[PDB]
């Protein structure tokens, strides 16, 4: 990492590492909540994107690799390229930045694309737990705007967030971009806004996203669309606060995993027929944390499988010095995605040495903590599917 | 990263090499690189590779499963295995203060299995469960049926087997595979590292001391020249109404041998078309619109397939090979061929510049390339080729290989 703050406010923060590869990118604190509806900031920026590049010919001949990550509370973009692209790469993403609203065929195309999100296998188990919890576990409901849209309701354009992207966007890059960068950022006006955004609160709603799956998604014939998924979530910690390496730990502890090993493996996976997976995340926003566990079973297992889930967080209060130690182990490891991700947030990147330190640096006492202050929460509860939320709800009291 | 480099080669006196490339980082990934694969097969064991690969990482005498499992866990040793047509590998990626657990664990798996009738049968479930999962995805489907139609040969089987063929597999058979196949002289020990060359020989050295040494070097199995294969193209369509409005095709084209001048050309026309993502498709494609787009091309022995495939709707999948067919067809074009080569030439360079920091990837190019080629290639002299390739390679490429030959395609289609 090298932080600079240019003439004009901008910060720019470089990757470190052995040349071969180069990175550029912005990150903004805008995200799917700062639209009125699901996928109106994620259909918006992905029109301004496809425009930027020109074409995908364009792209293509360039041989630039684009990914644009748009969650709840804010974005990026990153572009990767070998340094004979260097030009191309750069005034694409300026015209990214440029504020200019994109062309509505342009728009029309790419709604399409967002409606055949799952389909295309756009829209995987992972980007479900995520909706999941962010229309059950936050007081504010406007976390619950996602980026991908129901088959039946709308999607409109956002102009006001494009103007908005250069006036908050931190530059990113690999080191071997410094000068090109420092230019780009030149560019852009003089001074970020900075506006306060925290993280809503927690709050233990019972919700449904009862909508079905098609039987393709990207390639595969989906082994999970005719199953429910059960989205349990309680609060944790922001990405910045010392207990994070903890509950890093604690998500381990939990672990999971499918059939086609931890505690939501051996008890919650095992212990219910026809359940393909578990697993357990820590996820951070801007300010807060949300700890979940994810079940996906047939919707009538449901509820034995949450019964399933409270015997594993019983058993954590006596988990033995082994596994207090193995899921210290567990938690060791798209380079440039993570530093972008954590130099956000302002948290210690995956990948870093003093992050992996960290990891063994927290013992039973700040795990125990941990444990504690979160479960003492009712779960927010959500499912994908019919499943009614509260009978599921019962099994916490 | 690495940096054009070239490997260090010592043979220890029990018949193992020891191939060491210098890298950069506290990084390191060490494993066994062994020519057995399903080319090698018969109609009588095919899957036996597959097979073997998954006992061997079910533990033997001094390390059985629970060992191994303690050693994941607590111990920061992660071991990761596949199986090519061509190859297969058994390998870890460290830290490098775990050398000497890691080189110990590897050898006496790999090189010392006690292989149990017991272990074989408990295994098999597992087998046929990866099977109907890979089954489930269509890609994989469509690539196999692809091979099947093209090699009557032993190409054409799938990696894990036929249903029938992954029922019948008997102990004697993965025995068998393990004594014919993963012996010093058909088999690399390969070490993408910071540490001196001397430090994994001693290592390794220190690892194989129950290892005795080949009597004799009877005619490796693998030897492409036991498996002959012959491309023969052919159409086969088949249903999955559980699919909806979608089908799947493929189409293929026979491709050069490794060795073969017209190789490279080869990957430069399959990178021009490419794949389609997400905001990438190739200036070829006319329609931009089409679904998805993939592009392969692999060298197997003699021989070798170039395979097109995607998924559309019953309405689009029609209109989706000819474009494909165009798009082949204006490389030849005079007006395009060099705007074709460059793009593809530069397309080559950036996939293999984006596998130069993963040491994973720097060590199974280096496996392959030490137990597929007359000798060793390194990236800079690759570069060389590729910046040397012209105009006339491309269509002398395009003479053998595409200019009137019929192609292998497979519809799978739901209705
Ligand atoms: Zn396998």
């Amino acid at each position: 990492c090298v932080s600079s703050v240019l003439p004009n406010g901008i910060h720019l923060k470089l990757m470190k590492g052995p040349r071969g590869v180069c990175s550029i990118g912005a990150v903004f604190p805008i995200g799917s909540i700062n639209s009125p509806k699901t996928a109106d900031t994620q259909v918006t920026l992905s029109s301004k994107l496809v425009e930027s590049l020109i074409s995908p010919k364009h792209v293509f001949m360039h041989q630039v690799y684009p990914f644009l990550q748009v969650n709840r509370e804010y974005s990026y973009l990153t572009l990767q390229f070998l340094p004979e692209s260097t030009t191309y790469a750069i005034e694409s993403l300026k015209r990214f930045l440029d504020g200019a609203a994109p062309a509505n065929t342009t728009f029309d195309q790419q709604k399409q694309l967002n409606y055949a999100a799952e389909q295309l296998g756009e829209y995987n188990l992972l980007e479900k737990y995520k909706d999941l919890v962010c229309m059950s576990s936050f007081s504010n409901k406007s976390y619950a705007h996602g980026n991908y849209a129901l088959q039946g309701e709308k999607i409109d354009l956002n102009p006001q967030i494009l103007k908005e992207i250069p006036k908050c966007t931190t530059l990113v890059g690999s080191i071997d971009m410094y000068e090109e960068l420092v230019k780009l950022g030149g560019s852009l006006s003089p001074f970020p806004k900075v506006k306060l955004h925290i993280t809503s609160n927690f709050e233990p709603n019972h919700v449904n996203k009862n909508v079905k799956q098609s039987s393709l998604q990207g390639s595969k014939i989906s082994m999970t669309s005719s199953l429910s998924i059960m989205s349990l979530s309680w609060p944790s910690c922001g990405a910045k606060s010392v207990e994070a390496p903890a509950y890093a730990v604690l998500s381990k502890i939990f672990g999971g995993g499918s059939e086609f090993s931890s505690l939501l493996y051996t008890k919650v996976v095992g212990g219910v027929a026809r359940c393909h997976q578990a697993y357990a995340y820590n996820n951070f926003f801007t300010t807060g944390g949300r700890f979940n566990i994810n079940v996906v079973a047939e919707d009538r297992n449901l509820v034995k499988a949450a019964q399933l889930v409270r015997e594993c967080i019983h058993s954590v209060e006596t988990i033995e010095d082994k596994n207090l130690d193995a899921a210290r182990g567990l938690v060791i490891t798209k380079r440039f995605n993570e530093f972008v991700r954590s130099s956000y947030l302002g948290c210690k990147p995956i990948y870093s040495s003093q992050y992996k330190k960290s990891i063994k640096e927290v013992t039973r006492k700040a795990v125990e903590k941990a444990l504690k202050q979160t479960f003492s929460y009712k779960p927010a509860v959500a499912v994908y599917g019919p499943a009614v939320p509260n009978e599921i709800a019962k099994v916490f009291e | 990263i690495s940096r054009y480099a070239v490997p260090q080669i010592s043979k220890l006196s029990n018949g193992v090499r020891v191939a060491t490339i210098p890298v950069i980082g506290e990084a390191t990934t060490l494993g066994y690189w062994i020519k057995s694969g399903s080319m090698y097969e018969n109609a009588s064991n095919s899957g036996v590779s597959h097979y073997l690969q998954h006992v061997i990482f079910r533990g033997n005498e001094k390390y059985p499963q629970r060992k191994l499992e303690q050693l994941a866990e607590y111990e920061g040793i992660n071991l990761m295995a596949s199986t090519s047509r061509v190859t297969t590998n058994f390998n870890a990626t460290i830290s490098n203060d775990k050398l000497d657990v890691a080189t110990d664990v590897l050898s006496q798996l790999v090189l010392n299995p006690r292989i149990k009738k017991s272990i074989v049968d408990n295994e098999r479930d597992t087998i046929l469960a990866e099977e109907y999962e890979v089954s489930q995805d269509i890609n994989e489907v469509i690539w196999d049926k692809l091979h099947e139609i093209s090699f009557k040969t032993s190409i054409g089987f799938p990696i894990l087997g036929s249903h029938q063929s992954i029922q019948k597999i008997t102990t004697e058979m993965v025995q068998s595979q393990h004594s014919n196949f993963f012996n010093q002289d058909n088999l690399y020990f390969v070490a993408v590292t910071s540490l001196p060359h001397d430090v994994i020989l001693k290592s390794v050295e220190k690892a194989t001391q129950f290892l005795k040494p080949l009597a004799s070097h009877p005619k490796l199995a693998s030897d492409n020249d036991l498996h002959v294969q012959k491309f023969e193209p052919n159409q086969k369509q088949y249903l999955l109404p559980q699919l909806g409005d979608n089908a799947f095709v493929a189409i293929g084209f026979e491709a050069p041998s490794l060795d073969s001048p017209l190789y490279i050309p080869s990957q430069i026309v399959k990178s021009v078309i490419g794949s389609k993502e997400k905001y990438s498709v190739s200036p070829l494609i006319e329609n931009t619109n089409i679904r998805t787009l993939n592009s392969y091309s692999f060298p197997y022995g003699n021989s070798g397939l170039t395979a097109f495939f995607g998924n559309e709707s019953i309405n689009n999948l029609n209109g989706w090979v000819n474009t494909i067919f165009q798009s082949i067809g204006t490389i030849f074009s005079n007006e395009n061929i060099e705007g074709s080569l460059n793009v593809g030439r530069l397309c080559v360079k950036s996939q293999l510049a984006r596998g130069l920091s993963s040491t994973r990837t720097i060590a199974d190019e280096l496996g392959n390339n030490l137990l597929l080629r007359n000798e060793y290639m390194s990236l800079g002299k690759w570069d060389e080729l590729l910046n040397a390739t012209n105009i006339n390679n491309i269509k002398e490429y395009f003479d053998k290989y595409i200019l009137e030959k019929n192609a292998s395609m497979v519809i799978i289609s739901g209705k």
